[PDB]
């Protein structure tokens, strides 16, 4: 098997949500259907579903377009609240184990409320007091500290209890914040926005208060240029400080695609992986709604490539995922035709890769990712999963697991593609194509068996049995295994009255019945044998059928003409040796018929085969 | 033989690339059919399965039958615990595990060497990489020789892009390209060699030194050979600005 354990895992997931569809069922959550295996590994990859489920929890339109979702500014708003809102609680997480050394040891005691564990939080990360602080303290922490880490928690409310015990001391700044806290969308009303950012840019641009210059242009969305590197020295700090200054329709502002654009344009991977620390750049691609960029570049990372499909799938089961129409593009490019802030995903190639790896050795779990490009179609038309079965079952070889063995006795357990359409003649007939082309009779006879395509079958079992005609059928001999195949066919055939065109089917059983006449030849069986070749009215015995059974070697297979020569001499061979054991005359006058038939009919080694004809009539006499 | 083992497929295809560079073209035919089983094996330079926790619960909770693709096989109280030692020395996975050392005793490779099952797994493990990757090298070596025909020096050629860079032909045509994934590739040597030194260095601070100097050697050959690779991928304009502002900062990092 080439699948890890957390692969596997996966792959069992992927099967539940396959049979749902595939019983018509609920479509189950697959963020959550990918989650439970991540609690398996370490919390780096369970961080990341719980990002990837809040940031894709989002009020949809359902059978709406991928693309015209992700261009409306509706949704595109709604993306920055769910990433602040996983930025603030994964903050306070943090917050959390640095004051009790594990979650389970904060949770036993009882989460304290986000106030009082902000103030046991500012105990720890400034146990002495900084000389730069202003406005005093509150409950003996300075009052900026407090308003900062619980707006970075995400409890305003905790925030705007800590402005309610410094009224005196705030200033104005009571009025601003309670009404930041009213408005929603984390804005203020233009024209008091405007009366706080001038007092700001007045005379506190530059305040040795840090926290206090970070509340300011969080809550009036300005200095965009100037990080609040002071406090904000975590990358997640920066996201979140950004998302708080993003806006929406010059100067000293930020828009999301500006930003979103910005981080990876200017301070690309490069930027973000040179600690050799992956999730951190995915965070910051995810996290600003450029899933695809996120999706390519974890899909690189060789041991997280399982994580980046499926993420990718989630995205794609959920009309997020922008694909790329043609499929002869890169992994990731961005539509001529589209804006440049946008990228696209090649999501065809990005399971054709993963697919590649396991697909040699474990099918089934192949399948279950194929079914995600129903969907699709290529340049000629197939069906993306139907050709990826077909390749599949090329390569593979793995008829009767995939396609469902048809024994010789008339059944035809299905295989595992059968879940998936009930409609498997094609394919069926595609790799019995193939096969046929590649000169591999013996097994396309059997697949176009297997769908019932007797024009195709007989054909083929037509070709196998003239070279073998006149064979010697011996133990294990290639007669054998081909006759003995034909026959399962000739019964299943009749058994269940199916039938070619009479062309190709009376080829079929004639054939059948000159390997009797050759079996019972070779076996001495002369009586027995004389009397197929007699019913067959193959070759005259009398001279009157002289003329018509001339005239029907004209029409008949060339699988049957080619074999004439070896019929005859048996057939002479035959009359020759009873003639040594009236009858005389009978057989005289028979091995004269079979000669002018010869002499009249043009066929393979006509030479050797009238002369030794005429010899043995010579003998008799 | 005709069905020969992951191991034996690569040492019988090495010896036809050295047959074709030392000017003995017997075996055209036989050369081009070994690529076509092997397809999966150039696709992958080195990559070995992460350890999965299935596999270890699973394996010794019934440590009695083994399936491994068609075949089948009985796990003994002695065979498991080869197993999971190699697992654990090497970080691969059970079953891939399983399977290196089940093709010691069907080629009774215990004999010949005389060391214990456990170990030779791991010099089988190491044998896969030397020539899986070394036979690349006289791929690109033969395409480039200038003393041979020009038919089949073309041959070889658009093989590799395909095989190798996983380019296809220009008669035909989600997948990441050959740098990133050769460079992480000598990542895992390295970082498989650091890990290696700090751990012997621990329990020798034995029957199995030579073992251990046997693997810095095929280490060191493997890396000689991936940077060959990526020299010659170079040499056919095939990188990018985003390649060498990395390959410069790996190098100011250099201790």
């Amino acid at each position: 098997s080439s699948l890890d354990n957390i692969e596997m895992a996966y792959a069992r997931q992927i099967y539940i949500y396959n049979e749902k569809i595939v019983n018509g069922h609920l479509q189950p959550n697959l963020v959550d259907l990918c989650a439970s295996v991540a609690e398996l590994d370490d919390k780096s990859i369970s961080d990341m579903w719980t990002m990837v489920k809040q940031m894709t929890d989002v009020l949809l339109t359902p059978a709406t377009d991928a693309l015209k979702n992700r261009s409306s500014v509706e949704v595109r708003m709604e993306f920055v609240r769910q990433a602040l809102a996983y930025l603030e609680q994964s903050y306070k997480n943090y917050t959390l184990v640095t004051v009790f050394g594990n979650l389970h040891q904060a949770q036993l005691g009882g989460v304290p409320g986000t106030y009082q564990l902000v103030r046991s939080f500012l105990n720890i990360k400034l146990p002495a007091p900084l000389p730069g602080l202003q406005d005093g303290e509150v409950e003996g922490h300075p009052v900026w500290a407090l308003i900062y880490y619980c707006m970075r928690c995400g409890d305003l409310l905790a925030a705007s209890q800590v402005v309610n015990r410094a009224q005196h001391q705030l200033g104005e700044f009571k009025t601003w914040f309670q009404e930041y806290m009213n408005s929603k969308d984390r804005r203020l009303s233009p024209a008091t926005e405007n009366k706080l950012r001038l007092h700001y840019r007045r005379a506190l641009r530059n305040n040795t208060d840090p926290y206090k210059r970070a509340v300011y242009c969080i809550i009036g969305r300005c200095d965009v240029t100037d990080n609040q590197s002071e406090v904000a020295d975590k990358t997640e700090d920066y996201l979140w400080l950004k998302l708080n200054q993003v806006c929406f329709d010059p100067q000293d502002r930020l828009t999301l695609s500006q930003f979103q654009k910005q981080l990876l344009e200017d301070y690309g991977e490069s930027h973000f992986t040179v600690n050799q620390q992956p999730f951190l750049y995915f965070q910051v691609l995810f996290l600003t709604a450029q899933f695809e960029a996120a999706v390519a570049f974890l899909f690189r990372m060789e041991r997280l490539r399982c994580h980046a499909v499926h993420v990718a799938l989630v995205l794609f089961e959920l009309k997020l995922l922008l694909k790329s129409s043609g499929q002869s593009a890169q992994l990731l490019s961005h539509e001529p035709g589209d804006p440049p802030c946008l990228r696209r995903l090649n999501f065809v190639r990005l399971l054709m890769l993963y697919t590649r790896k396991f697909e040699s050795t474990d099918p089934r779990e192949a399948l279950q990712y194929f079914y995600f490009l129903r969907d699709e179609k290529d340049s000629q038309g197939e069906n993306m999963f139907l050709r990826c079965v077909s390749e599949l079952v090329i390569e593979s070889r793995e008829f009767d697991m995939i396609l469902g063995k048809l024994e010789n006795d008339g059944s035809r357990k299905p295989g595992v593609i059968d879940k998936f359409t009930s409609d498997t003649k094609p394919i069926i007939n595609k790799v019995a194509s193939v096969a046929e082309n590649k000169g591999l009779f013996e097994e396309a006879a059997k697949l176009y068996d297997l769908a019932k395509n007797a024009d195709k079958v007989l054909e083929l079992m037509n070709k196998l049995l003239s070279p073998v005609v006149p064979q010697i059928s011996a133990p294990q001999s290639n007669k054998e295994r081909l006759k003995n195949m034909a026959l399962s066919i000739a019964e299943r055939y009749r058994a269940q009255g199916i039938s070619a065109n009479k062309f190709v089917d009376s080829t079929f059983y004639l054939l059948l019945d000159l390997i009797t006449f050759f079996d019972e030849y070779h076996s001495g069986h002369i009586d027995r044998a004389f009397d197929i070749i007699e019913r067959l009215k193959l070759v005259p015995l009398n001279q009157e059928s002289v003329e018509e059974r001339v005239a029907a070697f004209r029409n008949f297979s060339d699988e049957i003409r080619h074999n004439l020569s070896e019929v005859l001499l048996a057939t002479m061979n035959i009359l020759f040796t009873q003639f040594k054991r009236d009858r005389d005359s009978q057989l005289r006058s028979q091995a004269r018929t079979l000669i002018t038939f010869a002499g009249m009919i043009p066929y393979r080694t006509s030479g050797d085969t009238n002369a030794r004809l005429v010899q043995m009539e010579v003998l008799m006499n | 033989m005709t069905d020969l083992r992951k191991l034996e497929a690569l040492q019988a295809l090495h010896a036809e690339l050295v047959a074709v560079r030392q000017h003995r073209f017997e075996g055209l035919q036989v050369l081009e059919t070994l690529l076509e089983e092997q397809t999966d094996a150039f696709k992958a330079l080195i990559a070995k399965p992460a350890r999965d926790t299935k596999d270890r619960e699973a394996l010794g909770k019934e440590p009695k039958k083994l399936k491994i693709g068609e075949e089948e096989y009985s796990l003994n109280e002695d065979f498991v615990n080869d197993c999971l030692k190699l697992a654990d020395e090497l970080d691969l996975n059970e079953k891939e595990s399983a399977r290196i050392l089940i093709d010691c005793d069907a080629e009774g490779d215990v004999e010949t060497q005389s060391r214990p099952l456990w170990e030779c797994g791991v010099i089988r493990f190491h044998q896969e990489r030397k020539y899986l990757l070394d036979c690349m090298r006289l791929i690109l070596e033969i395409a480039a020789d200038e003393d041979i025909d020009a038919g089949l020096q073309e041959s070889f050629g658009v093989a590799a892009e395909d095989k190798i860079f996983g380019i296809p032909p220009p008669w035909e045509r989600q997948v990441k390209k050959f740098i990133p994934r050769c460079m992480e590739a000598m990542k895992g040597v390295r970082s498989m060699l650091q890990c290696m030194a700090d751990k012997a260095n621990a329990r020798n601070m034995l029957d199995n030194q030579e073992t251990l100097d046997f693997s810095r050697l095929s280490l060191v050959e493997q890396h000689e050979c991936l940077a060959s690779i990526l020299h010659a991928a170079v040499q056919r304009h095939h990188a990018t600005i985003a390649d060498f502002q990395d390959f410069i900062k790996i190098l100011r990092k250099w201790d």
